[PDB]
Order: structure tokens, then C-alpha cells, then sequence
């Protein structure tokens, strides 16, 4: 008679249990770092253009996410104040690309900067609304 | 009386399991509001119905409900095995020991698969699944919902598989030579219905679960018949060979040839994480050799299976 | 003489450095979970209005990604496909949250539904972008 | 010749170690681009200089500075201990057996606090630090940059409390009594030393650091002398005495004084996990029982120390 192996058995396939649901979970809510691959280019100075470039997966949503994670990750507010606008492709379905290997013109195009060069992002995003940060 | 309790629970060792099933039930059917809320609902019943549909969803009560019916077939198994199998074999008789020990366990044995099997082919009668026609198991993947029944089988299997698991690691007496192909096979059998019904591959599991019974019914008819020989132990372990051939090796392994040419090409192949359509090619491989796993075993059960026909031929 | 136990302790050693060295980028990465907390007050509908409110760690910044966040979060564009809107508070400089008790003004607010209800997020949002997903 | 030479390796313990050495230290001198990139730079400098300033950063390149020179204080070990202080140690002689085995691990002791405590005191001179102010401990609180001798300082003591405890969990061979509270005290020397680089609170580490090195400094030279007893032992252990008294338990009980005081309004004090601003009332409680835990066990050695004193005395 033997508890404690049942108990360490029995833990162990709980607890896989447990990882494979919070595999799903986190795979559900943050897709978009398997799906979407962000492409920056930058322009004349700290100002940069981002976009997504995926699959049929990397839905509008997704490149929205992966660009805001973009702007506010790779730039630092707390040395210097950013500014940036993000700006609709409204010629374009939500699920846009295909699978293989020309996606096409992107859903979601942003453009970020510093204050030191403001005046450039301002030029850039012509219409679009800017945001700080 | 305290141990002089415990003393008949040595007597009767389903006594104890079946006073925590009686208090549970008791509890909930007295409450009157035997809803979907309350606790003991999620314990004692399957949760997550879709509106007023007949469609389940999944969840931690699912936790809740295997682990309660783990209880229950604990006590099931103890109950049934003394009280109906020990009078009924040696009613007759069979005057041995491990004799007597082979078939109460056979019996039950074939009593769960009895049981077990024809509710299966019930399950699957109703549904477009009839005849193995695989192209139903993909035609609509993601399947996150599942009928009742269809729910209530798949984890009734789960609570059985788990419940004869944790019989075996918590060794209350060690069983001869069997022991540890017995461990690997209860090991593969949880991981086949853990991992399919977490994943969403649930239509293709019930097929799986179909063959599994239907073999083991006949082969526990035919050891039975062994251990109680007489002259029908030979027509029935023929007809189990028949049944063996065909059920397991052939629809599994046309089962496997659908995973392959009805996988690529039966409905959603793209993966996206956002909607849970995990039907890829990152997942072929893992359905493949997953099921190869089960498709090997059988292949070995099969060669000594063939072995003792050519041993009792030639006796 | 004896190696593996020496094995064991630099082992566990290794790998809380590595715990705590991650403790520091995780919770500098997504610090908004700590300091931001999301105040929905939902409209007539589908249609709720989002913003956030912290101590002086929730800048413009924290409150936009918190936003983001519940944004693309709570709502499903697999289901049906939803149109949202973020408004700046440009009275308000990047860190604007007294510590204590009254917070006043966000410096983000976003109206998010769907489109069912599209007109009303287009009458809430009255003149800023709306965007889909 | 391979194992004749591991023998004289047996003779000789510090000569491998002396063989790494020289062979990393030789591939980098001899590359000529004795630069801040390649490899063996990461290895053997500090890294992470912010541009060309006298200002040095962290990373996973202090790490393998820490191993480098964990291999190197190996070395020196050894090396110094034979070659140097046993022919010191019975030049003049101190017949016994034991009594030369605390010799020579006194005298390394006295040798090692002699180098570090100094240093330590230079690399507090000329720093806003002078003489404990500790409102300088917290005036700048994130300190994300160190100079070069602060950071160099600060991770030798780690290198060096990391191979004590390597050699101490690694039973080479086992010593006496001594042996669970020196592991105690070697393993809250590296939370003290690794807790306070990783979350800034580097400035506030380096009095403490001082400290203690000072007063290990007049006990190793106070144990020598006793077990090579002369008539200067006792007044060298009444200097210790005093020291102990002054810097362990007055400034360390000023700092925990400070910081209560200090830490609420000396600076920053509302958390920001986005600047790494830990300094804040969730961190106050760390801060203060985890240097309680030094002070504790300095009250301990203080008792002993003080019934050492009593029975000294009345002998
Ligand atoms: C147990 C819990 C372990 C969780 C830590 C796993 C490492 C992921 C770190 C957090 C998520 C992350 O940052 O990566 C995400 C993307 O990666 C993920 O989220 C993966 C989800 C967690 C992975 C699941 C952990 C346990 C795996 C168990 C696998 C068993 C099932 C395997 C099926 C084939 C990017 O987020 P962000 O940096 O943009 O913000
Ligand atoms: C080891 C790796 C373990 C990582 C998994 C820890 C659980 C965090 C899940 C991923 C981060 C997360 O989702 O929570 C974040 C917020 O929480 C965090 O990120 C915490 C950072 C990870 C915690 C550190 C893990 C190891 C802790 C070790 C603590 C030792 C130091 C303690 C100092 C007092 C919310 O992100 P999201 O859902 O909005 O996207």
C-alpha cells in the first residue's frame, strides 16, 4: 500500500493538465507573436514605420496588436516623449492575406517617432490623428 | 463503531465509496433547486450547456465531474466484483484461486465493456459518423461543443480510464506478470482521450474508444470461456480473432490513412491560434505517431495473439 | 568528494538568477497590469466606454495599453467583426495621476462595440478615427 | 605525461587552474584587438561601459565575469595558501597538526580581508558615501551605472563568496564544528551580494560590505595571534573587541535606523515597475529583515564573543 506515488502521480498529470490549458489560453490571447511578424523601416531620423506581414491568420486585429506592441515597447517614453499614429487600410477585408507569399498592401500602417523630430511624424501621418505617450 | 466499522469496511471494501455517493446524491436531490447552479450540480451532473441547446462546452467542472465519478466507479467496481461476481463464479464453481481471482476480474471486465461498447455504437448510430466515414471527423473541426450524450460517454470513459490508473500505481496488491505492458497501456489509453478531448479531436476519438471495446468484450468472452473451458472456448476465440483483425487493424489503420489524405484536405488546414483550429501540419505528425502508437501495440498483441493460435492448433 | 550535490546548489542558483532576471523584464515589459486598472462603463448595448485609472505609474502610456488590451481582449472579431475609437485628453500632460484618491481626468478614453451597433459608436466617437478589427 | 602529471596536480592543486588561466588570458593578450568585442573581452573585463564614460552597466556578461574569476580565486587560493603561508606558517614554526591547518586558513582569511577591506574604503573616499552618510545611500536611488572600481569591487566579492561556497558544498574534505552556521553565513552573504546588484540597491550594499570585511579583518588577525599565542593576542582581541562593537553593531543598526527613515523620504519612493523604481513600501520589509538577519546574527557572534571574553578573563 502506497499513497505517496499515487499523490506524485497524480500531481504530476494535474499539473499537465493545468500547463496544457494555460498553452491554450496564452496561445489564444497573444496569437498574433506566432502569426504576425512586425516589419520596421526606418525613415530619416528616430521616426520608424511599422507594419504586420503573416498569414491568413495575421487578421486586422493582429496587426493592430503587434503594432501597439511595437510602439510601446521599443520606445522609451520616460527618457523622452514619443508620438505616433496608426493608419487604416480601408481597402482591405479584416483577413487579408494569403498564405503563401505576396500578402499584399497591409491592413494596419503606423508611423512613430520622438518630439525631437515631432515636425516629421507630423508630416508623415498627413491626416491621421497623433497620439503621445 | 469506529474500527469495529472499519472491520466491516475490510469486509466490504465499496462500503466507504458508497456512503460518500449516497451522501452527495442525498444532498443535491434534497435541495429541491436541482439547477444548473448551486456546487453540487457541477459535481454530480455535465456543465457548460450551450443556452437551452443540446450542445456542451468545456471547463473545470468537467475536472469536477471525472473526478466525482472516479468515486463512483471505485465503488462500482468493488460492489459489482464481490457481491455479483464471487457468488456467480463459484455458484458453479471453479475451484482454484488465481483461477477464481482471472474470473471475477474477467467478468468484470466483460460486464464494463458490455456496458461500455454497445452505448458507444449508440453514440455513434445517431450521428454522421455511421460506418467510420471519416470524412465526419474533420468535415467540421474545431467542434467545440458536444452533444450530450456524446459528452457524457467521453468523460464517463475519462473517470473509468483514470479511476483503473490510480488502482494500479497505488499497488493495494500487486498482480502477476501483466503488470507494467497493463500500466502502459492505461498510460496511452489516458493520453488518447486527455489529448482529445482538450484539443478538440473528439469525433475522431470515438471511433478509437468503438474498436478498443468491441475487441476487449470478445477477447473477455473468450478468456473466460478459457478460464471456464468447455467447448465453446474455441468458436468464440475464432470469431475474437475475426473481430481482432478487422476492428482494430483494419478500421485503425484506415483510420490512419484518413488522418493522412482527409487531414490535408477535409476542411480548415490553416492554423490560427486565435480561433483554436489546431488541424495543421504541425499537428499531422503528432495525430500520426499518436496513433501509430495504439496501431503498433496492436500489431504486437496480434503477433502473440497469433502465437497462441499456432500453440493451441498444434494441443 | 562529491559533485553532483555541488551541481544541485549551482543549479538552483542559475536558475533563480534567471527567475528574478525575468521577474525584472516581465514586469517591466507589461507593467500596466500592476499599476492601471480598466474602469468599463458600458453604453445603451454592445457599446462600452474604457479608460484607466492608477497612481502616477499609469501614464498615457500604461492607460493605452490598457486600453488596447480590454479592446482587443474582450471582444471577438471571429464572431462578428467590432469598430472601436480612442480619444486623447490633450489637457493633461503624459503623467497625470495624483496617488491618493481623485484621479480626474484619463488621459485616454476608447468607446469599443460592434456592428450591429455601429451607428452608436460612430455617435459616441463624434469626430475621432474609428477603427475596425 | 598525463596521470604522473595529475599526480604532481595532487602535489600541486592550484596548477590547473593556473593552466586555464594562462591560456585564456594568453589568447586575448595575444590577439592584439584588445577590444570591448570578441569573446574572451566578456570573459576577463567588465562590460557594459555606457559609451565612454566612467559608468558601467549589467548584463549576462557580469556572469561570466563572475566565472572567470570564481576559476581565478580557485586558483589563488590554493596557490597562495601552499606555496606562501605553509612555509610561513612552520618557517618559524607552530608544531601541531590542526593548529597549522587554522593557520593557514587564518592567515589566507587576514590576507584576503586585507586586500578587500581597503579597497573597499578607497572605492568609498571618493564617493558622496564618506563616513556612512547615508543620506546618500538613497539620493539617487535606480542606479542603473556603476564606476569602474565600484562595479569591479562589487563582483570580486561575488566571484569570491561564490567559490567559497562552491568549495564548501564540493567536501573536498570535511572540517570540523564550524561547518552548517559558515554555510549559513555564506549563503546570506550572496543574497546580500547578489540581491542588492540585480535591484540597484548597490550603493547601500557597499558600507555593509566595509563592515564586515573590517572587523573579519581584526578577527582573523586576533585568532592568528592566538593560535600563535603571544603576549600581543590580548590586546589585538580587545581592539577587535572594540571595532566589532563600533562598526558591525552601531552602523549597522544606524543603516536599519536609515533605513526606516530615509527610505520613506530620502527620494523616490512611489513604485514604477516601469523605471525599475523598486524602492518603494512593498520593498521596506525586504530591505529591513533582510539586513535584520544580519544584525541577528551578529548579536549571536557578540554573545559568544562576550562569554569568550568572560572566561578569558577569569583565566
Ligand atoms: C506554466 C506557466 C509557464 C508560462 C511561461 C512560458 C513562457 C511564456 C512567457 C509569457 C508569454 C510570452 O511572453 O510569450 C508570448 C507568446 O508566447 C506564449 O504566450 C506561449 C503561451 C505560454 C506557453 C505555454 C507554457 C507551457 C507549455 C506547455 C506545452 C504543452 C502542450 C504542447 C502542445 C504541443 C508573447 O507575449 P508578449 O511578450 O508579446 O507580451
Ligand atoms: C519562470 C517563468 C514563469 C513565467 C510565468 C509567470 C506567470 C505570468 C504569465 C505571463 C505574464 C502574464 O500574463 O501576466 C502579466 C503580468 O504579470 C507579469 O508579467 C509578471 C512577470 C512574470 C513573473 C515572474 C515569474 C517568476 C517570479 C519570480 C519572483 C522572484 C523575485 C521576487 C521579488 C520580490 C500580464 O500580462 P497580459 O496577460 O496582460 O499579456
Amino acid at each position: 500500500p502506497k499513497i505517496f506515488n499515487l499523490f506524485r502521480v497524480c500531481f504530476i498529470s494535474l499539473l499537465l493538465i493545468a500547463a496544457v490549458e494555460y498553452f491554450k489560453y496564452g496561445t489564444r490571447i497573444n496569437y498574433e507573436w506566432f502569426h504576425c511578424t512586425p516589419i520596421k523601416e526606418p525613415q530619416s531620423g528616430s521616426v520608424i514605420k511599422l507594419w504586420a506581414r503573416g498569414g491568413p491568420s495575421c487578421d486586422k486585429r493582429g496587426e493592430y496588436k503587434t503594432i501597439v506592441k511595437r510602439i510601446t515597447r521599443d520606445y522609451e517614453p520616460n527618457d523622452e516623449h514619443l508620438s505616433f499614429c496608426i493608419i487604416e487600410n480601408d481597402n482591405v477585408p479584416p483577413v487579408h492575406y494569403p498564405i503563401h507569399e505576396d500578402k499584399g498592401e497591409p491592413g494596419y500602417v503606423a508611423y512613430v517617432g520622438y518630439d525631437t523630430d515631432s515636425e516629421l511624424v507630423q508630416e508623415l501621418c498627413a491626416d491621421s490623428t497623433i497620439y503621445h505617450m | 463503531i469506529w474500527f469495529s466499522f472499519r472491520e466491516i469496511s475490510y469486509r466490504h471494501a465499496w462500503i466507504a465509496p458508497l456512503m460518500i455517493l449516497i451522501a452527495v446524491y442525498s444532498a443535491y436531490f434534497t435541495s429541491g433547486n436541482t439547477t444548473k447552479t448551486n456546487v453540487l450540480h457541477r459535481f454530480v451532473a455535465v456543465s457548460y450547456q450551450i443556452g437551452d441547446t443540446n450542445a456542451y462546452g468545456k471547463g473545470i467542472n468537467d475536472l469536477c465531474f471525472v473526478f466525482y465519478y472516479m468515486i463512483f466507479f471505485t465503488f462500482l467496481r468493488e460492489f459489482l466484483m464481490d457481491v455479483v461476481i464471487r457468488p456467480f463464479a463459484i455458484r458453479l464453481h471453479v475451484t482454484s484461486k488465481h483461477r477464481i481471482k482471472r474470473i471475477m476480474e474477467q467478468m468484470y471486465a466483460i460486464f464494463y465493456t458490455g456496458v461500455s461498447g454497445p452505448f458507444g455504437i449508440y453514440c455513434m448510430y445517431h450521428s454522421d459518423l455511421w460506418f467510420f466515414n471519416t470524412k465526419a471527423m474533420y468535415r467540421t473541426y474545431p467542434d467545440f461543443t458536444n452533444p450530450f450524450l456524446f459528452k457524457v460517454f467521453y468523460l464517463g470513459q475519462a473517470a473509468f480510464w483514470a479511476q483503473q490508473a490510480c488502482i494500479l500505481v497505488l499497488q493495494l496488491e500487486k498482480p502477476r506478470k501483466d503488470h507494467n505492458e497493463l500500466t502502459f497501456h492505461h498510460i496511452v489509453t489516458l493520453l488518447l482521450i486527455w489529448s482529445s478531448y482538450v484539443f478538440h479531436f473528439t469525433k475522431m476519438g470515438l471511433p478509437i474508444y468503438i474498436t478498443m471495446d468491441v475487441s476487449d468484450f470478445l477477447l473477455s468472452f473468450s478468456k473466460t470461456l478459457n478460464y471456464l473451458d468447455s467447448g465453446l472456448a474455441f468458436f468464440s476465440f475464432a470469431i475474437f480473432v475475426v473481430a481482432w483483425i478487422y476492428l482494430r487493424h483494419y478500421i485503425n489503420l484506415k483510420i490512419l490513412w484518413s488522418v493522412l489524405t482527409q487531414f490535408r484536405t477535409e476542411g480548415n488546414y490553416v492554423l490560427n491560434f486565435a480561433t483554436q483550429q489546431y488541424k495543421c501540419w504541425i499537428s499531422l505528425p503528432i495525430v500520426f505517431v499518436l496513433i501509430g502508437a495504439l496501431q503498433l501495440v496492436n500489431l504486437y498483441w496480434l503477433f502473440l495473439i497469433f502465437r497462441v493460435l499456432y500453440r493451441i492448433l498444434w494441443r
